[PDB]
C-alpha cells in the first residue's frame, strides 16, 4: 500500500541531495549573474 | 578660471612601484589622476603605501578611487602648501574634472554655487514614517 | 514542621552529617603530634563545628529531609512558628543599612552640586563633610518620610530631560 | 663623546600633582565633565609619548618608570624569600624532598579558609606551591630559613635603592637625550658587564657554595651538620677533600692548566641520578664559559676609543642587489623610537620566555624540579604564556611606531619602504599558507571524527592505521642522542633523555625518559605551525597596513586607537592596527591554550608516571598516542577524564580550584556580553536609569557614559584571556597536585 | 550592469558586490519595502504566503506519516 | 537554556529514582556542572572510541559539530567588517595578479559581509550549535541511560 | 547613493566641508545664519558613509544627516 521498493533511497538519497541540488544550484545561479535587459 | 585642461603626458614623482596601484577597474570602469605644481623636489607619503619624490614643477599620478586622490590632495596642501587638482578619466578617453570645481575649495564659500540637499527645518520638524509608507519605493522621512 | 520538615535538633540526617564532618578533621588529626600546631588547628575547627551544630538546632531551624537548615521567609509562618530571625528581621536590618548609604549618599550629592565645581568634589571627596553626613545618617528613615512628606524627595518633570517620543 | 651628562634639579618634588588628576595630559587636565574622563586618565596615565613631544622628558619617563619596575619585582622576591623563611615547610622538605610537598602560604582561620591549609607533610599545613622556589633555593645551597630572612631584608634594602635611584634619575639628575643615545656604550656594558659578570658572579657563588653544599646533601649529609657557606670559602681544606684540584689553587687558571679543574668544571650532560636534575658541576662550567664569552662580545662596540665597530656603519655596510638602500635609516629609527626598540625587545623576549619552558622541562636545571609535576607543568604554562603575551605586545608597538614615528623623508627605497611597498603580495600570500595549513591540519582532525563515528578506524591517520610520522623530528632526536660518542666525544651524556636511552627515576617517580614522536604528535606540531601563522597574519597585517589600506588611504591621521571610520564603505569597524593587536591576542590565546594542553597531556601520557618492579606506569596510561587523532578524543579522555579532581575538589584543600574553576568559566561568558554588544545600546540603558536618579535628586554631577567602542573591544578581551586562562589555571593545578 | 535579481529592489539590483545576493535574499519576504508596493497588493501577497505556508506543513505531515508507515514498526 | 536544564536534570533524578540528588546537588553550581553536565555526558562522548563506535555515535559527532557552529559563531560576533575588507581587497589584487587565474573573473565584486549581516550570521551561527548541541546531549543522555 | 541633508539649523562653520574625505559637500552663500554661508550637498553621489561630516558637525541636533541608502562601487569605497 503506497510502498516504494526498496531501491528507492539507492536512487532517491543519490538524486535527493546531490543530483537535484546540483541542478538547483546551476539554474539559481544563472539567475542571480543574469542582468536586467 | 576656466575648467582645466588634463595633459596625461606630465611627469610623474619618481617611485619605484607598489602593490595598491591600480586594479582592473582603471582599464574597464574608470580612474582617477591627481595633478600639482612643486616648487622644490620634497619626498612625500603615497596614498597607496610607500614614500615618492615629487618633482620640480608639473607632478601627475593616477589612484583607483576619489578618495585616495583627496587623501593626496590633503597631505600636499596641509603639509607642502601646494594647490592640487584631480579629474575622473573613463576608459574611452573621456576626463572630467572633480576638484576644486569651482577653482575655489569647497570649505571657501564661493558665490554662483547653488545649494543642493538643503533643507528648510530642523531635523526635529521631519514626518513620521507612516506618512511616507507605500511610496514608490524604501524612503525616509528626510528625503521628502 | 512547615512544609514537612523537621527540627534539626530531631533530624537524624542533621546528627550524621556532625559526625561526618568531624570524623573527616579526626582522621587528619591523628598524623600530628598532641601539641603539634597542626594539631592545635584541627581541634579549634572541630570545636567550631561543634558550637555550629548546636547554635544552628538551639536556633529551632527547620531541617529538610537533606539533613540540611532550611529558612522560612513568609512573614506570617515565621512570627507564628518561631522563625523570624531568619529572613523577616535581617530584612529589617538590611534596608536600614541600605537606606542608610543611600541617603547619606544622596545628601552629598545635593550639598556638592551647590559648589563651584561638583564633578571635582566627587573625584576628590571632601571628607569633613562626608563624615558629618556619615553621622547624620542614624536618621535617614524619619528624614526620608519628612521629605516624602514635603514633596522635596521627587523632581518636577517639567525640569527632566526625555528623548521625543 | 660618550660621556655622562644630566640636568640638575630638573622636577620639583611636590604633592602639589599628586591632588591634581590628569596633569600629565593638555585634554585631562581640565577636569572630568563625564565618566569617561576617568577611564582616559587611567588609560592614558603610561603613555608619555602622547604626553609630551619631548624626546629627552619621554626618555627621563621611560627610565624612572624602569627603576618603578625594578622595586615592584625586588619587593615581590623579597615576599618569596620572607614566606619561604616564616611560612613556609622548606627546612623538612630539605631532610624529605621526594615525600613532602613544599608550601609557602598559609591561610588564617576565618570563615572556614583554614581547610586551604592542606596536610603538606613535614608538620606543616598550608597551600601548595608550583613556582619551584624550594629547588631553586637547594640548588642555591640555602639549607636555614636565616638565609631565606636575610636575603628578603636585602631585597627589601634594594627595592629602597631602585624606587631611591627612580625618584634621582628624574627629580635630582636627569639623563640628557644624549647620554640615552648612547647605544653603542649600552650594548658594551648589558653584554659585559649585566651578562658576563652576572654569569661570571654567578658561576663564583655556584663553585664556592652551591656545588660543595649539593654534593653534601646528595651524600646524604644532614643540612645542619653541612659546613656553612663562609666556612667553604673561607677553608681551602674543605674544598679540597670534596674536590681535590682546589688544594691546588688557582695556580692552574694563570698557568692554563685548566684541565685540573676537571673535578668541578664538568661536561657530563644527562642528569644527576639522586635529585633528577642537570650536574651543578656542567652549569658551572657553563656559566663560566658564557660569563667568557659575553666579556668579549661586551668590547665590539667603538666607545671613546678608536678601536670597536659603529653600529650605524655595519648597518650601512650590509646592502645588497635585490634590497635598494638596505639597512640604511635603521640606526636613526632605533635611536630616535622607543616603541621600535619595544617592539624588537618584545618579540625577542616573548619567544626566549617560549624557549626557556622548553628547554628547563626537557633539560631539569634544580635538583627534584623534574618529579615535582604540579612545579614542572606550572613553570613550562607560566613561561609559556608570559611569552606569548610578550609577542603580542612585539605587534603593537611596531604598529605604534609605525603610526607615530615613521617618516617617509628617511625612508625611500630602504628594507622598511621596500615592504610596505609589496604589503598586499606578503598578507595574500601569508592568507594562502594559512588556508592550507588550517585544512590540512585541522581537517585531519575532522576526517578520524568522521572515520571512527562511521566505525571505518581503517581509514583514519594513526599509529596503526594510515601514519603520517614526523620523520625530521625523529632523525633530529637520533642524531642529538647519539651525539656523545661522534659529534660530541668529550660529552658523557646526550643533553636531554628526551632525545633516548635510559630513563632516570627518582622517588619512585619517573624524572625524565625518551618522548616518543608518532602521527598525533604530527598532528599537533602542524596545529600549532597553523595557529602560529594566523597569529602572525592578524599582528603582521595590522603593522603593515596600520598608516593606510585600499579601504582606508588615511588611517595614520585617525591614529593607532580608533574604533572605526564610521560605516561607510560598507562598513569600516575594526580598521585600526590596535584592533589587529585585539583580535590577535585571542589567536594567541587559541595557540598558547592548544601548546600548554598538547604538553600537558603528552607528559601525563608518555612521561610522567610511578616506575615499578619491571615496567613504568604513566598517569594516563599512554593514551595519547590513540586518543589525540581525533577533537571527540581530546573532549573525552583529556577535558572530561582529567576535569574530575578540579569537580571534586570540593571538601579539600584543592576545593579553591573548583571555586576559581567556575569563577574562572563565569569571568569568560561575562566577557562575551563586552564583546558581542555594542555601547549604542548601553548609552540608551543608561538615560532611562539616569532619568530615575534624575527624579529622585541623586544624578550624578559627572554625567554617566557607556565605555568607548575601543575601551568596550579592551574589557572584553582581557576577561576572556583571564577567565579563559584562569580556567585552564584551575584545572591544571587541581589534576597535577592529586595525581602529582 | 543593473542585474535581474532582485527584482523586488532596483537598488540591491544596481549593487555591483556580492552583498546583493545576500541582501536579496534577506528583503524578499518584507513585502512593504518592495518597489512599487500598494497596500491591497501587500495583503494579497500575504494571503497567498499563508497559502504556501500551509501547503508545507501539509507535506510536512504527510511525510511524516509515510515514512513511519513504510520504514517503521 | 536555564529552564530546559531544571526540567532534564529534575526528570532524569525522578526517571533514575533519586530525588535526593537534585535535592542536595541543585543548590550549588559545582552540583549541576559535575552531578548533570559532566556525569550525563559519559555515554554520549563515548558514542565512538578507539575501542569502536556504538548506535549514540551520530550523538557524539553532532553534539561536537554544535560546539563546532557554536564558535564559527564567535568569529562573526567578535571580529568586525573593517578588518576582513582590507583582507579581501589584498586577495582581489594577489587574484589580478596571478597568471591564468587571471583570466577568469567575477560578475560581482567580492566584498565583506555587511555590520548587520555578520551580526545575524553570527547569532544563526550562535543560536544553530546551541540549539544542536543541547538536542544532541539531552537524547543520548535520556535514551543511553534509560 | 547615500542621502545626504543640510538642515536649516547649520550655522556655517564649514567643520563638515572640512572633514569630508570625498568632497561630497561645499559653502554657499546664505541668509539664514550669522555666518552668511550654509553647507550643501551637491557630490552625494561620491558619498560613502563615513559620517565624518555630522562628527564635524556641533550643532544639537546635528545640521548634516547622512541615510545609507543603495551600494554603488563608489559608495562602497571599492577601488577594484
Ligand atoms: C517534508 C516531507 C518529507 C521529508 C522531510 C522527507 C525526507 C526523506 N525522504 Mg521522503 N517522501 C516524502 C516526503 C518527505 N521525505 C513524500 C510525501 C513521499 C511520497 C512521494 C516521499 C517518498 C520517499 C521515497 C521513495 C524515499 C524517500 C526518502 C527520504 C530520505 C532521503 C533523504 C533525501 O534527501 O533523499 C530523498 C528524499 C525524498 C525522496 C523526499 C524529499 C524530502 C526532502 C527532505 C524535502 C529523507 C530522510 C528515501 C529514503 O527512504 O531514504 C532512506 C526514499 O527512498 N522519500
Ligand atoms: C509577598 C507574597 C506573599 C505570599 C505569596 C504569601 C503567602 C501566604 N501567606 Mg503571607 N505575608 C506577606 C506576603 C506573602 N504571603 C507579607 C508581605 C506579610 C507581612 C504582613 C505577610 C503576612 C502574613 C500573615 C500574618 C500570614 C500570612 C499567611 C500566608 C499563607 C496563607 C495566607 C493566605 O491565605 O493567602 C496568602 C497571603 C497573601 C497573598 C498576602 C499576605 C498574607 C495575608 C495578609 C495573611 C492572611 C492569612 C489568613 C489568616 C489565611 C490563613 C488562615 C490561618 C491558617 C491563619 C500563604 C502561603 C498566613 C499563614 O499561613 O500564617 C500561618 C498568615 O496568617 N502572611
Ligand atoms: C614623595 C616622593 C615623590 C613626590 C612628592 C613626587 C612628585 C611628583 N612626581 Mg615623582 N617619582 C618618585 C617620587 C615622588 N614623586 C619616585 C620614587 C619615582 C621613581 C619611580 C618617581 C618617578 C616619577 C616620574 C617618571 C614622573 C614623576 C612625576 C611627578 C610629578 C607629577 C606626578 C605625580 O606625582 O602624580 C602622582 C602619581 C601617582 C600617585 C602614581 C603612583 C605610581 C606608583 C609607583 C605605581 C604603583 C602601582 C602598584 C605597585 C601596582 C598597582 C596594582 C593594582 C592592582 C593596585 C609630581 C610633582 C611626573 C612628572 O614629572 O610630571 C609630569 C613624571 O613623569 N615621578
Ligand atoms: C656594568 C654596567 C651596567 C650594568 C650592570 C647595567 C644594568 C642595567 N641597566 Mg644600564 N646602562 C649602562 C650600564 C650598565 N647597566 C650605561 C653605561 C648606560 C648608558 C649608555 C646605560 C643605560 C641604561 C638605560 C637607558 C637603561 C638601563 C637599564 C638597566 C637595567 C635593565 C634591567 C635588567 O635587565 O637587569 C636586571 C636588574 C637587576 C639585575 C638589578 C641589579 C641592578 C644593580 C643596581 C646593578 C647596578 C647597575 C648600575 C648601572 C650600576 C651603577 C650604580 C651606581 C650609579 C650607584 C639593568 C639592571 C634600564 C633601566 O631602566 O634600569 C633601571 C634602562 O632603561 N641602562
Ligand atoms: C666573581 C667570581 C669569583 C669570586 C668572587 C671568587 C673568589 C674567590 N675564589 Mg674563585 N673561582 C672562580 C670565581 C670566583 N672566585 C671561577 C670562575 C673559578 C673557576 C676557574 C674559580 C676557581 C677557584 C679556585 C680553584 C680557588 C678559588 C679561590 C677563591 C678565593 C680566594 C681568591 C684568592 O685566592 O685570591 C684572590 C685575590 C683577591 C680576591 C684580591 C683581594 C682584594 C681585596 C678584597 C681588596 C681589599 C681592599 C680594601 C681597601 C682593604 C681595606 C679593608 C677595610 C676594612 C679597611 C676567593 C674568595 C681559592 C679558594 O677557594 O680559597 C679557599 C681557590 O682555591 N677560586
Ligand atoms: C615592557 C612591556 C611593555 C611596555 C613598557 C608597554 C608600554 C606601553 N603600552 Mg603596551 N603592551 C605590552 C607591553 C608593554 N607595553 C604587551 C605585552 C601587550 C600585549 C597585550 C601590550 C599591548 C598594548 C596595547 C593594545 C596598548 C599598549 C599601550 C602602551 C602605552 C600606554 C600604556 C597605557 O595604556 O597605560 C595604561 C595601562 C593600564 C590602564 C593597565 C590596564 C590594566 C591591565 C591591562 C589589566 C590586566 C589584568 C590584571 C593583571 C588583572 C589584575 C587582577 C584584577 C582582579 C585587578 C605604553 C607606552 C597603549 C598605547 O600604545 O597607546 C596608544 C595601547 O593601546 N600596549
Ligand atoms: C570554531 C570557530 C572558528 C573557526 C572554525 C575559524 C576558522 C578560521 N578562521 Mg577564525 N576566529 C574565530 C573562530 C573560528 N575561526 C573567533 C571566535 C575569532 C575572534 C577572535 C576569530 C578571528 C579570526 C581572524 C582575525 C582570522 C580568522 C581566520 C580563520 C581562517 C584561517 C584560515 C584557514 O584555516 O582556512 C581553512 C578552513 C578551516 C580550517 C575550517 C575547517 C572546516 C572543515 C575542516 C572543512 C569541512 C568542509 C565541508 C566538508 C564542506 C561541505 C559541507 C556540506 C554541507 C556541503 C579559518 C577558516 C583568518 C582568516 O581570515 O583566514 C586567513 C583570520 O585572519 N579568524
Ligand atoms: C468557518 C469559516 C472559516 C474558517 C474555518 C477559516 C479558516 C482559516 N482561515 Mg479564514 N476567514 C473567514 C472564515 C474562515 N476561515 C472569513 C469569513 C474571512 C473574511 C473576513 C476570513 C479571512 C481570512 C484571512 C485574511 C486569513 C484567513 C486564514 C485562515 C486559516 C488560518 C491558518 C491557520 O492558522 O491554521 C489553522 C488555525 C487553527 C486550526 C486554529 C486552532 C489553533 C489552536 C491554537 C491550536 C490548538 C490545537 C490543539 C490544542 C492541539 C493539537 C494537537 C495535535 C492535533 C497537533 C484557516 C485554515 C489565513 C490564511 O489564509 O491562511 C492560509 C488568513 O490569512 N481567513
Ligand atoms: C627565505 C627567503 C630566502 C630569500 C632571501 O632571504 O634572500 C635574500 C635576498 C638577497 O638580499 P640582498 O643580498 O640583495 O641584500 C640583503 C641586504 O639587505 C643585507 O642582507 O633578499 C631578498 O630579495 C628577499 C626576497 C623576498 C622573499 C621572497 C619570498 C619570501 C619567502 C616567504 C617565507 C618562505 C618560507
Ligand atoms: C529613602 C531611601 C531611597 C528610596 C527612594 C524610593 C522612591 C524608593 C521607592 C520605593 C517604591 C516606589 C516602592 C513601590 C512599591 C513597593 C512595594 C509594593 C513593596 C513590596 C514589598 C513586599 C511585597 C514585601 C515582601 C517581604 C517582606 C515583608 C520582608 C521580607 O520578609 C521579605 C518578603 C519578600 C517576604 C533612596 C533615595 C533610594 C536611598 C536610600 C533611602
Ligand atoms: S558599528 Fe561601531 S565600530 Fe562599526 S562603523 Fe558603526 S560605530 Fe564604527
Ligand atoms: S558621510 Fe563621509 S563622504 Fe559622505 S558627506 Fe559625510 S564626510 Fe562626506
Ligand atoms: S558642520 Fe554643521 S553647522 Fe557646520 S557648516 Fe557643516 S552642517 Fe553647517
Amino acid at each position: 500500500p503506497f510502498v516504494p521498493p526498496s531501491w528507492a533511497p539507492s536512487v532517491f538519497v543519490p538524486l535527493t541531495g546531490l543530483v537535484l541540488p546540483a541542478i538547483a544550484m546551476a539554474t539559481l545561479f544563472v539567475y542571480i549573474e543574469k542582468e536586467a535587459p | 578660471w576656466t575648467v582645466p585642461t588634463l595633459n596625461p603626458d606630465t611627469p610623474s614623482p619618481i617611485f619605484g612601484g607598489s602593490t595598491g596601484g591600480l586594479l582592473r577597474k582603471a582599464q574597464t570602469e574608470e580612474f582617477y589622476v591627481i595633478t600639482w605644481e612643486a616648487k622644490k623636489e620634497q619626498i612625500f607619503e603615497m596614498p597607496t603605501g610607500g614614500a615618492a619624490i615629487m618633482r620640480q614643477g608639473p607632478n601627475l599620478l593616477k589612484f583607483g578611487k576619489k578618495e585616495q586622490c583627496l587623501a593626496l590632495t590633503t597631505q600636499l596642501r596641509n603639509k607642502f602648501k601646494l594647490t592640487p587638482c584631480f579629474y575622473r578619466v573613463f576608459p574611452d578617453g573621456k576626463v572630467q574634472y572633480l576638484h576644486p570645481a569651482d577653482g575655489v575649495y569647497p570649505e571657501k564659500v564661493n558665490a554662483g554655487r547653488v545649494g543642493a540637499n538643503q533643507n528648510m527645518r530642523r531635523i526635529g520638524q521631519n514626518v513620521n514614517p507612516i506618512k511616507v509608507k507605500f511610496s514608490g519605493r524604501m524612503m525616509s522621512p528626510a528625503e521628502i | 514542621d512547615i512544609a514537612g520538615l523537621t527540627p534539626c535538633s530531631e533530624s537524624k540526617a542533621y546528627a550524621k552529617l556532625e559526625k561526618k564532618e568531624l570524623k573527616t578533621l579526626e582522621k587528619r588529626l591523628k598524623q600530628y603530634e598532641a601539641d603539634s600546631a597542626p594539631a592545635v588547628a584541627l581541634k579549634a575547627t572541630m570545636e567550631r563545628t561543634k558550637a555550629r551544630f548546636a547554635n544552628y538546632a538551639k536556633a529551632g531551624l527547620l531541617c529538610g529531609n537533606d539533613g540540611l537548615p532550611h529558612l522560612i521567609a513568609d512573614p506570617g509562618l515565621a512570627l507564628k512558628y518561631g522563625h523570624a530571625g531568619e529572613v523577616f528581621i535581617p530584612t529589617f536590618g538590611f534596608l536600614y543599612v541600605a537606606g542608610y548609604i543611600g541617603y547619606v549618599g544622596r545628601q552629598y550629592l545635593i550639598a556638592v552640586k551647590g559648589e563651584a565645581k561638583p564633578t571635582d568634589k566627587e573625584i576628590i571627596i571632601d571628607v569633613p563633610l562626608a563624615t558629618k553626613l556619615a553621622w547624620q545618617g542614624a536618621g535617614w528613615p524619619l528624614a526620608a518620610v519628612q521629605e516624602l512628606q514635603r514633596g522635596t524627595l521627587l523632581e518636577k518633570e517639567e525640569n527632566i530631560t526625555v528623548s521625543p517620543r | 663623546k660618550v660621556k655622562i651628562a644630566v640636568d640638575r634639579n630638573p622636577v620639583e618634588t611636590s604633592f602639589e600633582k599628586w591632588a591634581k588628576p590628569g596633569h600629565f595630559s593638555r585634554t585631562l587636565s581640565k577636569g572630568p565633565n563625564t565618566t569617561t574622563w576617568i577611564w582616559n586618565l587611567h588609560a592614558d596615565a603610561h603613555d608619555f609619548d602622547s604626553h609630551t613631544s619631548d624626546l629627552e622628558e619621554i626618555s627621563r619617563k621611560v627610565f624612572s618608570a624602569h627603576f618603578g619596575q625594578l622595586g615592584i619585582i625586588f619587593i615581590w622576591l623579597s615576599g618569596m624569600y620572607f614566606h619561604g623563611a616564616r611560612f613556609s615547610n622548606y627546612e623538612a622538605w630539605l631532610s624529605d624532598p621526594t615525600h613532602i610537598k613544599p608550601s609557602a602560604q598559609v591561610v588564617w582561620p576565618i570563615v572556614g579558609q583554614e581547610i586551604l591549609n592542606g596536610d603538606v607533610g613535614g608538620g606543616f599545613q598550608g597551600i601548595q606551591i608550583t613556582s619551584g622556589f624550594f629547588q631553586l633555593w637547594r640548588a642555591s645551597g640555602i639549607t636555614s630559613e636565616l638565609q631565606l630572612y636575610t636575603t628578603a631584608i636585602g631585597g627589601l634594602v634594594m627595592a629602597a635603592a631602585m624606587f631611591f635611584a627612580g625618584w634621582f634619575h628624574y627629580h635630582k639628575a636627569a639623563p640628557k637625550l644624549e647620554w640615552f643615545q648612547n647605544v653603542e656604550s649600552m650594548l658594551n656594558h648589558h653584554l659585559g658587564g649585566l651578562l658576563g659578570l652576572g654569569s661570571l658572579a654567578w658561576a663564583g657563588h655556584q663553585i664556592h657554595v652551591s656545588l660543595p653544599v649539593n654534593k653534601l646533601l646528595d651524600a646524604g649529609v644532614d643540612p645542619k651538620e653541612i659546613p656553612l657557606p663562609h666556612d667553604l670559602l673561607l677553608n681551602r681544606a674543605i674544598m679540597a677533600d670534596l674536590y681535590p684540584s682546589f688544594a691546588k689553587g688557582i695556580a692552574p687558571f694563570f698557568t692554563l692548566n685548566w684541565s685540573e679543574y676537571s673535578d668541578f668544571l664538568t661536561f657530563k650532560g644527562g642528569l644527576n641520578p639522586v635529585t633528577g636534575g642537570l650536574w651543578l658541576s656542567d652549569t658551572a662550567h657553563h656559566h663560566v664559559a658564557i660569563a667568557v664569552l659575553f666579556l668579549v662580545a661586551g668590547h665590539m662596540y667603538r666607545t671613546n676609543w678608536g678601536i670597536g665597530h659603529s653600529m650605524k656603519e655595519i648597518l650601512e655596510a650590509h646592502r645588497g642587489p635585490f634590497t635598494g638602500e638596505g639597512h640604511v635609516g635603521l640606526y636613526e629609527i632605533l635611536t630616535t623610537s622607543w616603541h621600535a626598540q619595544l617592539a624588537i625587545n618584545l618579540a625577542l623576549f616573548g619567544s626566549l620566555s617560549i624557549i626557556v619552558a622548553h628547554h628547563m622541562y626537557a633539560m631539569p636545571p634544580y635538583p627534584y624540579l623534574a618529579t615535582d609535576y604540579g612545579t614542572q607543568l606550572s613553570l613550562f604554562t607560566h613561561h609559556t604564556w608570559i611569552g606569548g603575551f610578550c609577542i603580542v605586545g612585539a605587534g603593537a608597538h611596531a604598529a605604534i611606531f609605525m603610526v607615530r614615528d615613521y617618516d617617509p623623508t628617511n625612508n625611500y627605497n630602504n628594507l622598511l619602504d621596500r615592504v610596505i611597498r609589496h604589503r598586499d603580495a606578503i598578507i595574500s600570500h601569508l592568507n594562502w599558507v594559512c588556508i592550507f595549513l588550517g585544512f590540512h591540519s585541522f581537517g585531519l582532525y575532522i576526517h578520524n571524527d568522521t572515520m571512527s563515528a562511521l566505525g571505518r578506524p581503517q581509514d583514519m591517520f594513526s599509529d596503526t592505521a594510515i601514519q603520517l610520522q614526523p620523520v625530521f623530528a625523529q632523525w633530529i632526536q637520533n642524531t642529538h642522542f647519539l651525539a656523545p660518542q661522534l659529534t660530541a666525544p668529550n660529552a658523557l651524556a646526550a643533553t636531554s633523555l628526551t632525545w633516548g636511552g635510559d630513563l632516570v627515576a627518582v622517588g619512585g617517580k619517573v624524572a625524565m625518559m625518551p618522548i616518543s614522536l608518532g602521527t598525533s604528535d604530527f598532528m599537533v606540531h602542524h596545529i600549532h605551525a597553523f595557529t602560529i601563522h594566523v597569529t602572525v597574519l592578524i599582528l603582521l597585517k595590522g603593522v603593515l597596513f596600520a598608516r593606510s589600506s585600499r579601504l582606508i588611504p588615511d588611517k595614520a591621521n585617525l591614529g593607532f586607537r580608533f574604533p572605526c571610520d564610521g560605516p561607510g564603505r560598507g562598513g569600516t569597524c575594526q580598521v585600526s592596527a590596535w584592533d589587529h593587536v585585539f583580535l590577535g591576542l585571542f589567536w594567541m590565546y587559541n595557540s598558547l591554550s592548544i601548546v600548554i594542553f598538547h604538553f600537558s597531556w603528552k607528559m601525563q601520557s608518555d612521561v610522567w608516571g610511578t616506575v615499578t618492579a619491571s615496567g613504568v606506569s604513566h598517569i594516563t596510561g599512554g593514551n595519547f598516542a590513540q586518543s589525540a587523532n581525533t577533537i571527540n578524543g581530546w573532549l573525552r579522555d583529556f577535558l572530561w577524564a582529567q576535569s574530575s579532581q578540579v569537580i571534586q575538589s570540593y571538601g579539600s584543600a584543592l576545593s579553591a580550584y573548583g571555586l576559581i574553576f567556575l569563577g574562572a568559566h563565569f569571568v569568560w561568558a561575562f566577557s562575551l556580553m563586552f564583546l558581542f554588544s555594542g555601547r549604542g545600546y548601553w548609552q540608551e540603558l543608561i538615560e532611562s536609569i539616569v532619568w530615575a536618579h534624575n527624579k529622585l535628586k541623586v544624578a550624578p554631577a559627572i554625567q554617566p557614559r557607556a565605555l568607548s567602542i575601543t575601551q568596550g573591544r579592551a574589557v572584553g578581551v582581557a576577561h576572556y584571556l583571564l577567565g579563559g586562562i584562569a580556567t585552564t589555571w584551575s584545572f591544571f593545578l587541581a589534576r597535577i597536585i592529586s595525581v602529582g | 550592469a543593473t542585474k535581474l535579481f532582485p527584482k523586488f529592489s532596483q537598488g540591491l539590483a544596481q549593487d555591483p558586490t556580492t552583498r546583493r545576493i545576500w541582501y536579496g535574499l534577506a528583503m524578499a519576504h518584507d513585502f512593504e519595502s518592495h518597489d512599487g508596493m500598494t497596500e491591497e497588493n501587500l495583503y494579497q501577497k500575504i494571503f497567498a504566503s499563508h497559502f504556501g505556508q500551509l501547503s508545507i506543513i501539509f507535506l510536512w505531515t504527510s511525510g511524516n506519516l509515510f515514512h513511519v508507515a513504510w520504514q517503521g514498526n | 537554556g536555564w529552564v530546559t536544564f531544571y526540567w532534564h536534570w529534575k526528570h532524569l533524578t525522578l526517571w533514575q529514582g533519586n530525588v535526593a540528588q537534585f535535592d542536595e546537588s541543585s543548590t550549588y553550581l559545582m552540583g549541576w556542572l559535575r552531578d548533570y553536565l559532566w556525569l550525563n555526558s559519559s555515554q554520549l562522548i563515548n558514542g565512538y572510541n578507539p575501542f569502536g563506535m556504538n548506535s549514540l555515535s551520530v550523538w557524539a559527532w553532532t553534539f561536537l559539530f554544535g560546539h563546532l557552529i557554536y564558535a564559527t559563531g564567535f568569529m562573526f560576533l567578535i571580529s568586525w567588517r573593517g578588518y576582513w575588507q582590507e583582507l579581501i581587497e589584498t586577495l582581489v589584487w594577489a587574484h589580478e595578479k596571478t597568471p591564468l587565474a587571471n583570466l577568469v573573473y567575477w560578475k560581482d565584486k567580492p566584498v565583506a559581509l555587511s555590520i548587520v549581516q555578520a551580526r545575524l550570521v553570527g547569532l544563526a551561527h550562535f543560536s544553530v550549535g546551541y540549539i544542536f548541541t543541547y538536542a544532541a546531549f539531552l537524547i543520548a543522555s535520556t535514551s543511553g541511560r534509560f | 547613493a547615500h542621502i545626504v541633508k543640510i538642515y536649516d539649523t547649520c550655522i556655517g562653520c564649514t567643520q563638515c566641508v572640512r572633514a569630508c574625505p570625498l568632497d561630497v559637500l561645499e559653502m554657499v552663500p546664505w541668509d539664514g545664519c550669522k555666518a552668511s554661508q550654509m553647507a550643501s550637498a551637491p557630490r552625494t553621489e561620491d558619498c560613502v558613509g563615513c559620517k565624518r561630516c555630522e562628527t564635524a558637525c556641533p550643532t544639537d541636533f546635528l545640521s548634516v544627516r547622512v541615510y545609507l541608502g543603495s551600494e554603488s562601487t563608489r559608495s562602497m569605497g571599492l577601488s577594484y
